[PDB]
């Protein structure tokens, strides 16, 4: 029912159309070709720069040292989505409240790089979901 | 579905009916003609008339029959697959 | 044949089955090992949860692969034999034809290339083991202590330990051991290690196993009564 | 029903034949099956043929 | 599942394409080749205190001409440099003279294709090519010295200067704004130990951190411990001079 | 319909749906004309040679052709041009293809 | 966006196509351009190179195959660095058996058979090379077309890889004066470097980025490069 | 009701906000550049990426500016 | 899934793959009916030439194995030639590595035996004819075998395969209930003939031209298929009964 | 559902799609014709001519085995060329073997049992071709056509590619006309004809005829191509005929 109304046998009035999905593999050609989803846009894991900038629009709020070099940090983390950077600094900050200390330092990010990154790379979404792409 | 004798029956009720130039080639269509529903016979004809209104005849030729059959048999068989009964 | 390609590379950039092969190094008992001033230390858990099993005719944690290159490990009991009959053959191919026993390193880099073979031909799972090859040198003095692991990389360490509970191991080691200064001798070395293991196998005079090799071929597992002695001492000393 | 009732024509946008690029043959056979039996039915008629149902 | 041949619908083979990211989780290598000599740097990246950090070995001699470092998983690299000392070896022994470095570097991109599910009698000695990189660096007669990035996808550049590992990105991004053809030998060393510096995650000292160079008369040459020592102290006072 | 193979026998054969028409997919020389009827309602050029353009896509549909057209002048208005040059339909059959790494010289 | 026929080439389709070396064929629509074009009397090859970055130098594109017969790639490099090597030795194959010259058109289609019986059979990716072909034998100048597919044909001039549509389209026009210009091997040059000219994405023919390989009735197969092509830009 | 979930809080400047918004913002923001191309406007686009890669994160941008 | 493609049971317990090739056969709508003579064996079977364009002599299902055995099969062509050029293999081995002729049973047997092989591998897939094996051996007298995909084999004293099989079964059978022996009795090997195309026009109630039959005799120490001429001579021979 | 993506499985129907799909990849190419005269065997196959840099007169997808055996296919062209280039083996082994030139229903079979072992295995993909072939031995002139199932039948005429409608209905009216068995030196003329009415639902790009001949009395039993004049004629009798 929905593939009729996106063509019709009548021009369908002003309607844009914006579908978000974890496979594309799934989807039926009918659904595909131009005129129903005319561009595809590919939403992939940010490479080096990209976690440098995602990083900053998290960090901002929180209170942080002048020496923390958001380059050595991003270096420093795999191949990585934008969700395990929201968990990064969390724990960044909840090392600092176990530790009694109101600002965040070089040694808390440090740990909870290496705390998100070993354990839940036994539970990373990124690999099994990759492959469905 | 009609056996290769009956086959034959079905033909000529179908060709009676309609105009023609006088058709001697039910001989080699039956022969043709395997699986051939009775739908399929009396839509035969109706393609050999199809093929009469293109050249602008008013009779349909032998030459449009032999045509016509080929024509009905090759989309048939390929698109549908019919039921084997019990 | 029976070939498929079992060992391929994830997007991510890893073998999944080298990280799952790692994986399984990490619930296997725990050994340790320590180099003093001129012998090692290879002190191994021993699963003591088992009763009415005969401690005389069953295999050791410790298997000697030469007069002076011996080898302990973690992981797979089964899968450990493996390794050790092509390493007790390595180590006579080599005196055969070039004369002159082994040296630690080499015997090493051919245990270390086996382990990385398996990661490559089609139709084999790849190792779940990892080794501490220790020993002296012929004709020298200096302790030599190496490690593999299932991705065939090897090192050299002044202190080490795989298995359970590493991470709490190393870290009395991180504390406890010079870099600089060695144990001044064989026995305070020995003090070392127990009291290192004490930590994660709480205690049992029978669970702890304590072999030390000394340089000129002298391979010498230290007895049950040795060991209570020193466990004695130590806790003695540590509870005064 | 009121649905029928909807279905009906209320005009299609003129395409005209020009505006359906490509495709000669399948137009002529279309037209054959669907247009000609309802304008040209005299001639079927006197060709005896019945008319192509779809 | 997918083989191991397959193509993506881009026309890429998978393996080799995933491959590039297993580089990319290694140590750096960093590669600058002048008039003079090619000096090879490389972050050793101990992992504690307790490992001894002379044993870890990421520079090797393939022949007295030709030098090799590597970054990526380093146990495939076992594999290729065994090969390259076969070739230069076997090569020198059926015409009497040092391959060329250009031609070295080729026989091995044709070993690294050679994954496969098997078919008839034909070797296919992997399941997946070898997981590591490799800057092979030396010196002919015939056109001076060289430096070469091989990269599993099968195929290689002759570079000015190339650096690979996790700070790859950061690291050519200096590299394209301080080399030029009229760096010497010793400036080569102290731009290296900057450039280093920059992209290392621990504190630069002798016991962490390796050079290596290649010159015609002295042969390919792994710095000792105590060389280094000296290089390391020269870069602290070219920066307090400013 | 665009599935045949999955209707039973009952909904098909002679009698019914008396004849079968197919469809092809649009040949090279269709492409040309197909460009060509779409262009018509935006602006156009005479740089435009449409007669190169259709020899380039292949196996694309006649929705896919209505694209080519439509994303070219996405990228004339990109840029702020008057109006549509040769350029922007020939990089607009890329931006149809799904293609989206171009040649990181993995490919000599 | 990724079908359900792409697993390994036994499978067909519903459509009836071979999906998997359909994919091998985008691998060439990713190389970089290469335009061959032949009178009578010479073929030529004209192929724009490929830099990585700056720092970087050009990745070879033209195969000295023999001394009258020569290839260029667009496409993976390893797997035409197997097919020239075959071509080689299919080459002395012949002057060492027959003494006899291979002709251009005969070693075609050995290529092809030796890529179809790899898409035949189960594993073995398909090769994810195009080729051009020139030489000249007894019967004169030839300039052959090489699919992965495996199809091969004879032309008066062709182009691959990235926007080869731009040149494509000058030498349909043009063919009737260059296929003309005979014992002049200067000009049937020219008419190439032009063509290559037009599918340029404003990248610029520099003397270190273009590459021309010539053959003829009486030359051998030679590779201009660096220096020796500033007189032909 | 329409959150807000600002624009600024997507990752970098990437080429992928700009296909966005040349799809929803930009003809509904201004049609008189839309009138003298004669060009009509894209209407669909498929976000899709691993887990984790904010393709809701837009979604809910797109949601307010609209 | 993977239950039903290759050639494992199904958790039921049942080969659904050998199931799926005997519903191969019956995609040809010939029809076969095959009687023991007193001396000779008889075989007939339809022969139906679509397109006026096919060479209606290359057409054929009666294949000459050896002097001693003919056969007649029924199912799919290629399927046909792939076990006729086994079947011929096996004939001259035989009588390489033994000295005498193959007999009937033992061509059966070597058959069953190669069709079992193809229900246990995995990678093999069944072939899909039915082969029915006339002959006069020497020591047991006129014989027919009729061996299947499966893999199973029995002895006839009379046979039908093909879609309207179960007509012809129900004659063939109130035959020899009536006449209470296990064979036609006619010492001449003409009249069986006559014989059998009177059951055809009977079970599949259709009338024969010469074209559409097609006869294979099996008597001592030759097999033959009869010629056009000889077909026509037979169907007078009824109209004139 | 899974039974259409392998070889060699049956449905629970009785058919294997991939050899059904096989003959969909046959239905695109180009139309050939096989025309049985009296005397021998007349090949005749439309070739498209793509472009203006396509060489005239040069790429011949006729290819003759042994000296007496013509071979002619539509479907997968590379294919197709390894389909002969088997059948040139079995051709020169036989050969060899019997030091006689191999007769023409004995190499239909071997050709038939190569086909058929590729439809056997999940292994190997089936063959994407139709072919036509005949020629002329000591028992006469024969006429073959292979499906990519593996079967073949003898034949009085054949066709397949994209024109086998029109083809097959036009052979019909060849062999009503003349049921004596045309003429070898006619039925050049005539084939000629068969193409050019096929070539009417694919007039939008033009072809280049080719026609070639095996006839016991005209060329002696070896496998000739018709070139120069006699192809000049060919062209002009069928074009005056459809104006
Ligand atoms: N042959 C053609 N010539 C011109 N325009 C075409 C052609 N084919 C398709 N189009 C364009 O593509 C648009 C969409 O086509 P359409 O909706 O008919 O697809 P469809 O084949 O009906 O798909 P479905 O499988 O959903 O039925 C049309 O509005 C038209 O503008
Ligand atoms: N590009 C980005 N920039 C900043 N933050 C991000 C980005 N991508 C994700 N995040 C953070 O990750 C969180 C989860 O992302 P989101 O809910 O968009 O997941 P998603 O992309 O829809 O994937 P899924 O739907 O599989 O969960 C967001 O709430 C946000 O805090
Ligand atoms: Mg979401």
């Amino acid at each position: 029912e929905l593939i009729t109304q996106l063509d019709g046998f009548d021009p369908r009035g002003n309607i844009k159309v914006m579908f978000a999905t974890n496979r594309p593999n799934t989807l039926d050609p009918a659904l595909l070709r131009p005129g129903r989803i005319d561009r595809k846009v590919e939403f992939s894991l940010p490479d080096l720069e990209g976690r440098a900038n995602i990083f900053r629009i998290h960090s901002k709020s929180m209170s942080v040292e002048r020496g923390i070099r958001w380059e050595l940090i991003s270096r420093l983390c795999p191949n990585s989505t934008g969700a395990e950077l929201r968990s990064v600094c969390t724990e960044a900050g909840m090392f600092a409240i176990r530790a009694r200390r109101k600002v965040a330092t070089e040694k808390d990010f440090l740990k909870a790089v290496d705390k998100v990154i070993s354990g839940y790379k036994k539970f990373s979404s990124t690999s099994r979901y990759m492959q469905y792409n | 579905l009609p056996n290769e004798a009956g086959r034959l029956e079905i033909f000529k009720i179908h060709t009676a009916k309609v105009k023609k130039t006088g058709e001697f080639d039910f001989e080699a269509a039956v022969k043709m003609s395997d699986g051939f529903n009775g739908a399929d016979i009396r839509n035969c004809a109706t393609e050999a008339g199809f093929f009469a209104i293109r050249d602008d005849r008013d009779h349909i030729n032998p030459d449009d029959l032999m045509k016509a059959v080929r024509k009905v048999a090759e989309v048939k068989k390929l698109e549908g697959t019919i039921e084997y009964q019990k | 044949g029976y070939d498929r390609a079992l060992s391929i590379f994830s997007p991510d950039g890893h073998i999944f089955q080298v990280e799952y092969a790692l994986e399984a190094v990490k619930r296997g008992t725990c050994a340790v090992g320590v180099k003093g001033k001129n012998c090692v230390v290879l002190g191994c858990e021993r699963r003591s949860t088992l009763k009415l099993q005969d401690t005389r005719i069953t295999p050791s944690k410790v298997s000697k692969i030469d007069s002076h290159v011996v080898l302990s490990f973690s992981g797979l009991n089964a899968d450990s034999r493996i390794l050790i009959e092509k390493a007790r053959v390595e180590a006579q191919s080599h005196r055969l034809t070039l004369e002159d026993p082994v040296t630690v390193e080499y015997l090493t880099r051919y245990v270390a290339g086996v382990q990385q073979r398996y990661t490559q031909s089609g139709g084999v799972r790849p190792f779940g083991v990892s080794t501490l090859i220790a020993g002296f040198d012929p004709r020298d003095d200096e302790p030599k202590l190496y490690q593999t692991e299932p991705s065939g990389i090897y090192s050299s360490w002044s202190a080490q330990t795989i298995g359970r509970n590493s991470k709490t191991v190393r870290e009395f080691l991180e504390k406890n051991y010079d870099r600089k200064e060695p144990p001044a001798t064989v026995e305070e070395c020995v003090k070392l290690t127990v009291r290192s293991l004490l930590e994660v196998v709480q205690t049992g005079a029978k669970n702890i196993e304590i072999t030390v090799v000394k340089p000129d071929s002298d391979i010498v597992a230290l007895s049950s009564e040795e060991i209570n002695q020193y466990v004695t001492q130590i806790e003695q000393e540590k509870q005064e | 029903d009121s649905r029928v009732k909807a279905m009906e024509v209320d005009e299609k946008p003129t395409e005209t034949y020009s505006d359906v690029g490509g495709l000669d043959k399948q137009i002529e056979e279309l037209v054959e099956a669907i247009v000609l039996p309802m304008k040209r039915a005299d001639k079927f008629k006197d060709m005896g043929i019945r008319a192509p149902k779809g | 599942d997918r083989g191991v041949s397959t193509f993506s619908p881009e026309g890429r083979l998978f393996q080799v394409e995933y491959s590039l990211e297993a580089i990319k989780l290694g140590s750096t290598a960093i590669g600058i080749a002048t008039k003079e000599g090619v000096v090879l740097g490389v972050e050793k990246r101990a992992t504690s205190p307790l490992l001894e950090s002379d044993s870890i070995e990421k520079i090797v001699e393939i022949d007295r001409h030709i030098g090799c470092a590597m970054s990526g998983l380093t146990a495939d690299a076992r594999s290729m440099i065994e090969h390259a000392r076969t070739a230069a070896v076997t090569h020198n022994l059926y015409y009497d003279e040092d391959i060329n470095v250009e031609s070295l570097t080729q026989s091995v991109c044709d070993l690294a294709l050679r994954f496969g599910e098997g078919a008839s009698g034909e070797e296919r000695l992997m399941s997946r090519p070898f997981g590591v990189a490799l800057l092979i660096a030396g010196h002919d007669a015939d056109d001076g010295y060289q430096l070469f990035h091989a990269e599993p996808s099968g195929t290689f550049y002759r570079y000015n200067a190339k650096a690979i590992g996790s700070g790859s990105e950061g690291a050519q991004a200096e590299l394209l704004n301080e080399w030029h053809s009229s760096l010497t030998l010793k400036e080569a060393e102290l731009l290296v130990l900057k450039i280093l510096k920059q992209v290392m995650e621990e504190k630069l000292d002798e016991n962490n951190a390796q050079l290596s160079c290649i010159t015609k008369q002295d042969g390919f040459k792994i710095y000792d411990n105590e060389k280094t020592a000296e290089l390391i102290k020269e870069l602290k006072e070219k920066e307090a001079a400013e | 319909t665009n599935r045949v193979d999955v209707l039973d026998p009952a909904l098909l054969r002679s009698g019914r749906l008396d004849r079968k028409i197919e469809f092809p997919l649009p040949s090279e020389d269709s492409r040309a004309q197909i460009l060509q009827i779409h262009s018509r309602k935006m602006t156009t050029d005479d740089d435009i040679n449409w007669q190169e353009l259709a020899r380039s896509t292949d196996e694309f549909n006649g929705a896919q052709l209505k694209a080519v057209t439509v994303e070219a002048g996405m990228i004339a208005l990109r840029n702020g041009q008057s109006s549509v040059k040769h350029e922007d339909f020939v990089e607009g059959i890329s931006e149809v293809q799904a293609r989206k790494s171009k040649s990181v010289s993995f490919y000599a | 966006f990724r079908n359900n026929y792409d697993g390994d080439t036994v499978t067909f389709s519903p459509t009836g196509r071979l999906f998997q070396v359909e994919y091998a064929l985008e691998a060439i629509k990713q190389g970089s351009v290469t335009v061959g074009l032949r009178s009578n009397t010479h073929a030529v090859l004209v192929a724009l190179k490929r830099n990585a970055d700056e720092l970087s130098s050009y990745q070879k594109k033209i195969i000295k195959c023999d001394e009258h017969m020569g290839l260029s790639l667009a496409g993976l490099a390893p797997d035409a660095r197997v097919l020239s090597n075959y071509l080689r030795q299919q080459c002395n194959y012949s002057s060492l058996v027959f003494n006899r010259k291979l002709a251009v058109e005969r070693a075609g289609h050995l290529l092809c058979d030796k890529a179809q019986k790899n898409t035949q059979s189960y594993g073995g990716r398909p090769y994810g090379v195009g080729l051009l072909i020139i030489g000249y034998d007894k019967s004169g100048a030839h300039l052959l077309e090489f699919q992965p597919s495996g199809n091969v044909t004879e032309l008066y001039g062709t182009a691959i890889g990235a926007r080869s549509q731009g040149a494509k389209t000058y030498l349909e026009r043009t063919l009737d004066t260059f296929i003309k210009i005979d014992g002049n091997p200067d000009e049937l040059i020219k008419a190439g470097v032009e063509a290559i000219s037009q599918s340029l994405r404003d990248e610029s023919l520099t003397v270190d980025n273009l590459s021309i390989a010539i053959v003829g009735k009486d030359t051998p197969f030679t590779i201009y490069d660096g220096e020796a092509v500033a007189k032909y830009i | 009701e329409k959150p807000d979930v600002t624009y600024s809080d997507v990752g970098g400047c990437k080429d992928q906000i700009e296909k966005l918004r040349e799809v929803v913002e930009l003809p509904l923001l201004s049609p008189e550049r839309f009138a003298t191309l004669g060009i009509d406007p894209p209407k669909g686009i498929l976000l899709y990426g691993p887990p984790g890669t904010g393709k809701t994160l837009c979604a809910r941008a797109v949601a307010n500016r609209t | 899934g993977y239950d039903r493609h290759i050639t494992i049971f199904s958790p039921e317990g049942r080969l659904y793959q050998v199931e799926y090739a005997f519903k191969a056969t019956n995609q040809t709508n010939i029809n076969s009916l095959a009687v023991r003579g007193k001396d000779c064996t008889v075989v007939i079977s339809q022969k139906k030439v679509p397109d006026k364009l096919l060479d209606p002599t290359t057409v054929s299902y009666i294949f000459c194995i050896s002097r001693t055995i003919g056969m007649v099969v029924n199912g799919p062509i290629p399927d046909a030639r792939n076990a006729a050029l086994r079947a011929k293999a096996e004939a001259a081995e035989f009588r390489y590595k033994y000295g005498y002729d193959m007999p009937c049973d033992v061509l059966a047997k070597r058959m069953a035996n190669l069709s079992q092989i193809y229900t246990q591998r995995a990678y093999m897939r069944p072939l899909g004819v039915i082969l029915t094996f006339v002959s006069v051996d020497e020591e047991l007298g006129p014989s027919i075998y009729k061996t299947d995909p499966a893999g199973y084999y029995v002895g006839y004293k009379a046979t039908a395969t093909g879609p309207k099989q179960q007509e012809i079964t129900t004659n063939l059978e109130n035959h020899f209930k009536k006449s209470k022996i296990d064979h036609i009795n006619e010492e001449s090997w003409e009249k069986v003939v006559e014989f059998a195309i009177t059951h055809m026009i009977d079970a599949l109630g259709t009338e024969f031209s010469k074209n559409d039959l097609e006869v294979g005799v099996a008597t001592k120490d030759k097999f033959f298929t009869l010629s056009a001429e000889n077909i026509e001579e037979r169907l007078v021979a009824i109209a004139e009964q | 559902t899974g039974y259409d993506l392998s070889n060699s499985v049956f449905s629970p129907d009785g058919r294997n799609f991939q050899v059904e799909y096989a003959v969909k990849a046959v239905e695109n190419g180009t139309t050939s014709i096989g025309i049985k005269c009296n005397d021998g065997v007349v090949f005749a196959v439309e070739k498209l001519i793509t472009s203006k840099l396509l060489v005239p007169q040069k790429n011949v997808k006729i290819q003759v085995v042994d000296r007496h055996i013509g071979c002619v296919y539509s479907g997968l062209i590379p294919d197709g060329r390894h389909l002969v280039n088997r059948g040139r083996e079995e051709a020169a082994s036989f050969k060899k073997l019997y030091k006689t030139p191999i007769p023409i229903p004995a190499f239909a079979d071997r050709l038939g049992q190569y086909v058929q072992a590729h439809t056997l295995y999940n292994s190997v993909r089936p063959f994407g071709v139709s072919t036509i072939f005949g020629g002329v031995d000591k028992n006469g002139a024969h006429l073959y056509m292979l499906e990519p199932s593996g079967s073949y039948w003898g034949y009085k005429g054949a066709a397949t590619g994209k024109g086998r409608q029109s083809a097959k209905a036009e052979l019909e009216k060849l062999v009503d006309h003349h049921p004596e068995g045309l003429s070898a030196r006619e039925a050049v003329k005539q084939a000629a004809k068969i193409i050019y009415l096929a070539h009417e639902d694919n007039k939008e790009k033009d072809f280049e005829l080719e026609i070639s001949w095996c006839s016991l009395s005209e060329t002696n039993g070896l496998h000739k191509f018709v070139k120069g004049d006699l192809l000049q004629e060919a062209i002009d009798f069928a074009q005056k005929e459809i104006n």
